[PDB]
């Protein structure tokens, strides 16, 4: 079925720098893809659904952008609670196949 | 003094199909129609009898609400007398309806790239319906020859069909959600106001 | 706000049976779907088991394809996975995750919107 790859796969990054990370599939699967967040010891939470609309209670400084096969996951300013990993999630079809996992740690 | 939902009828993930539309009973209420216009913009809201800017002011008595899900070039059926296979085998309208037709497009929601195989309508029937009454029952269709002994396939039909809704239909034939209030205008008691 | 407890985690030995559950209390269960996706201590993230509102459409991954076995029960506001045939592999936190929209993956308002804590069910013996 559809496998999800991720670009880079570490960074360091200091308070208020811009950060990018790719994401791609092995064929299109048509902005059903999604963004999430996970900091070490608790629950993962929700960012951003169908790659260009966001979730209630998260800052609008988050945002994504692409479509087709690659998408794109930036922050402008980086804020010390984002220090996390973040991965992608498909939507396409059953069997459902997340990313295997970009971290963000200081720099 | 407490508003009674249009929420739990309008902002709700299922809908019902077209075969077995809502009906909420909704009275003792203090109403006020201003939430209509955040929710969505509408494809079509279309109103018979009372205008929408005056709306708000008057005191209404028995106002029904309904929901269902149907395609893009036939929510124009949803109106009084008209006809169609939609019209007079799942939701007709009596030719004095009084209340208003709401509906919005609902794509997102209500569409997979698979088949989104649980809306569905009647399409074979015996007769003609009478305002304002469903029919539920899956007996099935006889094509009018001869008997079939409750057996599916040649000599008779199956009465249900199922929607498609996929994304790469186009605009006619993504799914529209259906709300339709029904006022029963001028009587006595008027629990219903503003 | 959403409340997503989960019981019947515990030490259990490769080729044994276990009932998972989770309870559901702030929101309307029927109108939601449901899923099921755990992580490996050293891992990330891999989606077990998903359900319908009705369970009209249930799929599994393809490892643990068979092996396991979801329910829904609309009654009690709970959540059912059984495993059986358990490997060592499957040493993770199952998180009893709560879907967005009333049915499945494919429609575009999809994103697994709240989830519960986790237990960790390990299985070494």
């Amino acid at each position: 079925d559809i496998q999800l790859t991720q670009s880079p796969s570490f960074l360091s990054a200091s308070v208020g720098d811009r950060v990018t990370i790719t994401c791609r599939a092995s064929q299109g699967i048509d902005k059903y893809l999604a963004w999430y967040q996970q900091k070490p010891g608790q629950a993962p939470k929700v960012l951003i659904y169908a790659a260009s609309t966001l979730h209630s209670g998260v800052p609008s400084r988050f945002s994504g952008s692409g479509s087709g096969t690659d998408f794109t996951l930036t922050i402008s300013s980086l804020q010390p609670e984002d220090f996390a990993t973040y991965y992608c999630q498909q939507l396409y079809t059953f069997p459902v196949t997340f990313g295997p996992g970009t971290k963000v740690d200081v720099r | 003094t407490n508003l009674c939902p249009f929420d739990e009828v309008f902002n709700a993930t299922r809908f019902a199909s077209v075969y077995a539309w809502n009906r909420k009973r909704i009275s003792n209420c203090v109403a006020d129609y201003s939430v209509l216009y955040n929710f969505a913009p509408f494809f079509a809201f279309k109103c018979y009898g009372v205008s929408p800017t005056k709306l708000n002011d008057l005191c209404f008595t028995n106002v029904y609400a309904d929901s269902f899900v149907i395609r893009g070039n036939e929510v124009s059926q949803i109106a009084p007398g008209q006809t169609g296979n939609i019209a007079d085998y799942n939701y007709k309208l009596p030719d004095d309806f009084t209340g208003c037709v709401i509906a919005w497009n609902s794509n997102k929601l209500d569409s997979k790239v698979g088949g989104n195989y649980n809306y569905r309508y009647r399409l074979f029937r015996k007769s003609n319906l009478k305002p304002f009454e469903r029919d539920i029952s899956t007996e099935i269709y006889q094509a009018g020859n001869k008997p079939c002994n409750g057996v599916a396939g040649v000599n008779c039909y199956f009465p249900l069909q199922s929607y498609g809704f996929r994304p790469t239909y186009g605009v006619g034939h993504q799914p529209y959600r259906v709300v339709v209030l029904s006022f029963e205008l001028l009587h006595a008691p008027a629990t219903v106001c503003g | 706000e959403v409340q997503l407890v989960e019981s019947g985690g515990g030490l259990v030995q490769p080729g044994r049976s276990l009932r998972l559950s989770c309870a559901a209390s702030g929101f309307k269960f029927d109108d939601y779907a449901m899923h099921w996706v755990r992580q490996a201590p050293g891992k990330g993230l891999e989606w077990v088991s998903g359900t319908s509102w009705n369970s009209g459409t249930t799929g599994y991954a393809d490892s643990v394809r068979g092996r396991f076995t979801i329910s829904r029960d609309n009654a009690k506001k709970s959540l059912y996975l059984q495993m059986n045939s358990l490997g060592v592999e499957d040493t993770a936190f199952y998180y009893c995750v709560k879907d967005s929209n009333y049915d499945s993956s494919g429609y575009l308002i999809n994103n697994f919107d709240y989830w519960g804590q986790g237990i960790l069910v390990t299985v070494s013996s």
